[PDB]
């Protein structure tokens, strides 16, 4: 969830408010993560935690565990070559995040080999 | 005469204090018994054994202990009033579904009568402080 | 002279009972760390595979056979849950039995000055 | 005028809401020792909100640290709510009670 | 005396009587889903996520816990907009009693 | 003087009445312990008899109850002695210290 | 002198406070028993019946629990009115012994 002083949207200055803060901070970690597999994804291109504000691992772990292929912190110029050459269309946003603007990789593999 | 109002004053004092208790007793009971329906229904696998799932024993106020729930197929239900009965899978559902309807109905009539009751109490309460 | 020492005797008798109030409930919660410690014995001692009744919720109990006597709770956090060894819990129960017992003997001496000062207020009045 | 007492209420009301969670403040450090008094011998969970949630010992003191963040701050709230609400009460004694005499 | 005030005090009492109940409906649904707050961040569905039902639990993935909780939330949110119908109803009849008291 | 009187009388008062609820409960427990065994054994047969010191109630043998009520009624029989003695003797020092309170006050 | 003046109020402030909440405490058990005779007796009783206190649970016959339940509710209905009669008598001498202090 978008950053101010932290990676998540959680900044706790009160518990009476924290119960009240509990309510709406539960989504972003769930939704966009699930939205990845709601549209469905076998892969995920993600720019770097420096290139993108914060990447919740607690969200990305469940996002990984949804058995999408996450490349977290991936370089943009490969993404560029991914976008144009193999046709993974730009998603900068949820308005732009669909199953279609996703490239379809006849195979995608994390390779420790070679 | 002072004799007319104090009869209302003392009786409306006893009944307004009594009915609001059962009005509140019928108040808290409506969600509670219903939640126990659903808790039971979560636990019930109908035409099967209820509560075959995980459990943590409640030993006393400060303590839990992990265990496995599944019993012979019955559910003990807390009545109050120094009485509890055994209840089976449906016999738990039989009493429990039933008390949801009863506790729901008896409030508003007890409330609406209490509404005019304290309308009788406070109205009488005004004239008594006049004389004495 | 007399009424001024009357109402102050009246007020200090609340200080009597308020500390008498703060000690009394403190013994209950003491004993429910006992009662939790108490139930942990009967549980641990009995057996595995025999029926129980532990409260399901209001209006119901949930029965079942006992297993895992050693996995326990010591109430902590906000209601945060922990497991300990069954002997770890008894001590923490007893530790929480040991704690509340001292505030009792902390309250009673402060409960005493509320009597004597009250009586000292009465003493000038009566005498 | 009630502007004494509503404030005296606002005084007296949050006086306890402050001091209420010192118990769960203590309990959040108690579990941390219970997390220390275990090496993982007995798995720790969390109840705030109904369901049971498995928690790593690191996640545990992260949770009870959250649960310490679910406590410490609501204790810190009141001390200012003590003063004005007796004072502005006394200041409403210096206004509304002054409003009465004139 | 007057016959209005004791009836005039009836709607006022049922205002906050009914109005406050939405809070505990929120706070539960608020706190009921804290059970969801805790589960996806730490402890995902690689393990089991039990949904507490009374004294016993139903163990299942990250998902079914956020489901069986949602229905405990879902049933609770319906009475919110069902009660606010009667909550907002009781205040205006009070104002309707505020009209005819000034004459008597 | 009334300065020292309030401390002496309350201390010994809470010493004696301790041993009282200490002794009298043991007898009443024992006396009430006779009831539950007669309550279960009145049934011709029962498949469920639960024992607990709290909101947990576990299935256990009816034979284990009488022996659990054996030493219990034996220990409750043992403790009463000094619990009468700590009541009987410590009853003295509270009233003896409470005597000069009102009578010197009434005078 | 002023001794019973300070005692009488203090006596009647303590016990009437103590007997203030004892009147309706049974009346909720009255409500609880009037509830159970309405809720429990409405469902069938063929079932093994329990008398429960905090510590221990007793196994009982379906018949044997009946003399315990309603006699309590009647024991409830009986002594709620008499203790309340004793409260109003305290309130008179309490106010009697309060005014001498607040004079």
């Amino acid at each position: 969830a978008p950053k101010t002083d932290m990676d998540n949207q959680i900044v706790v200055s009160d518990y009476a408010q924290m119960d009240r803060v509990l309510r709406e901070e539960r989504a972003y970690i769930l939704n966009l993560v699930k939205q990845i597999k709601k549209t469905g994804c076998n892969v995920l291109l993600i720019q770097k935690s420096i290139l993108r504000d914060a990447l919740s691992d607690l969200a990305l772990h469940f996002l990984n565990k949804m058995k999408i292929m996450v490349i977290k912190d991936i370089e943009r110029e490969d993404i560029e070559f991914i976008c144009k050459t193999i046709g993974t269309k730009p998603v900068a946003h949820i308005d732009q995040f669909t199953a279609d603007m996703l490239g379809s990789a006849e195979l995608a593999e994390e390779v420790n080999l070679n | 005469v002072l004799k007319k109002l104090d009869e209302q004053y003392q009786k409306y004092k006893f009944m307004e204090l009594n009915l609001a208790q059962k009005k509140r007793r019928l108040k808290g009971q409506i969600p509670e018994i219903k939640q126990t329906l659903e808790i039971l229904k979560y636990m019930q696998k109908k035409k099967e054994s209820t509560n075959s799932m995980e459990t943590r024993f409640l030993l006393a106020d400060n303590l839990y202990c992990k265990a496995s729930v599944p019993p012979t197929d019955k559910m003990c239900l807390w009545l109050g009033a120094n009485v509890m009965l055994e209840y089976d899978i449906d016999e738990a559902q039989a009493l429990l579904e039933k008390n949801l309807s009863t506790a729901t109905k008896n409030l508003d009539s007890l409330e609406e009568d209490l509404d005019f009751l304290r309308d009788q109490f406070t109205t009488t309460e005004v004239n008594m402080a006049r004389v004495y | 002279n007399l009424p001024q020492l009357e109402m102050l005797k009246n007020q200090l008798d609340q200080e009597v009972e308020f500390l008498s109030t703060s000690i009394a409930q403190l013994k209950v919660v003491q004993t429910k760390y006992v009662e939790a410690k108490d139930c942990l014995n009967v549980l641990n001692k009995s057996n595995e595979g025999k029926e129980l009744l532990v409260p399901l919720t209001s209006s119901m109990y949930v029965p079942g056979k006992l297993h895992d006597v050693e996995h326990v709770l010591i109430d902590v956090g906000t209601g945060y849950y922990v497991e300990k060894t069954a002997e770890d819990a008894k001590d923490f129960f007893k530790r929480k039995i040991d704690f509340l017992t001292k505030q009792m003997e902390k309250i009673q001496p402060a409960l005493q000055e509320k009597h004597a000062m009250k009586q000292a207020v009465m003493e000038m009045m009566s005498q | 005028v009630e502007k004494y007492q509503q404030l005296q209420k606002d005084l007296s009301k949050s006086m306890s809401g402050r001091q209420k969670l010192e118990a769960q403040l203590t309990e959040n450090n108690i579990v941390k020792e219970e997390l220390a008094l275990l090496d993982g011998s007995n798995v720790v969970f969390k109840l705030l909100g109904p369901v049971l949630v498995k928690q790593e010992l690191g996640e545990a003191r992260a949770t009870v640290g959250k649960r310490l963040d679910y406590i410490t701050a609501e204790i810190k709230r009141y001390e200012s709510q003590l003063r004005d609400l007796e004072r502005q009460s006394e200041q409403q004694r210096e206004t509304l009670a002054q409003l009465q005499q004139e | 005396d007057q016959q209005k005030i004791n009836k005039f005090a009836r709607n006022t009492s049922r205002i906050t009587e009914l109005k406050e109940e939405i809070e505990v409906k929120k706070k539960q649904l608020q706190n009921l889903e804290d059970a969801c707050d805790d589960i996806m961040l730490a402890d995902d569905d690689c393990l089991m996520i039990p949904y507490q039902i009374g004294d016993v639990f139903i163990s299942h993935s990250q998902e079914e816990t956020q489901e069986m909780l949602e229905e405990a939330k879902k049933n609770l949110q319906e009475e919110i907009d069902a009660l606010e119908s009667r909550v907002e109803s009781i205040q205006r009849v009070l104002a309707d009693l505020k009209v005819q008291l000034y004459a008597k | 003087a009334f300065t020292e009187l309030q401390a002496k009388v309350i201390d010994t008062q809470q010493k004696v009445k301790l041993a009282d609820i200490q002794i009298e409960q043991l007898n009443r427990t024992k006396k009430h312990a006779h009831l539950t065994d007669t309550e279960i054994m009145t049934l011709v047969d029962e498949t469920n008899m639960y024992e607990g010191v709290g909101r947990m109630f576990i299935l256990q043998s009816k034979e284990a109850i009488h022996s659990q009520l054996l030493e219990k009624q034996k220990i409750a029989e043992e403790k009463i002695k000094e619990l009468e003695q700590k009541k009987s003797y410590l009853e003295r020092s509270v009233k003896e210290a409470e005597d000069n309170i009102r009578e010197m006050l009434m005078a | 002198s002023a001794e019973q003046v300070i005692a009488g109020f203090n006596r009647l402030r303590q016990e009437q406070r103590g007997l203030a909440s004892k009147a309706a405490e049974l009346e909720m058990e009255l409500n609880e028993h009037s509830l159970v005779i309405d809720t429990l007796k409405e469902v069938d009783e063929t079932r093994k019946c329990y008398r429960m206190v905090g510590g221990v649970l007793v196994e009982r016959t379906v018949k044997e629990v009946l003399p315990a339940l309603e006699n309590n509710k009647e024991q409830i209905q009986k002594i709620i009115e008499t203790l309340t009669q004793q409260l109003q008598a305290k309130g008179k001498e309490l106010n009697e012994f309060r005014e001498k202090h607040n004079i």
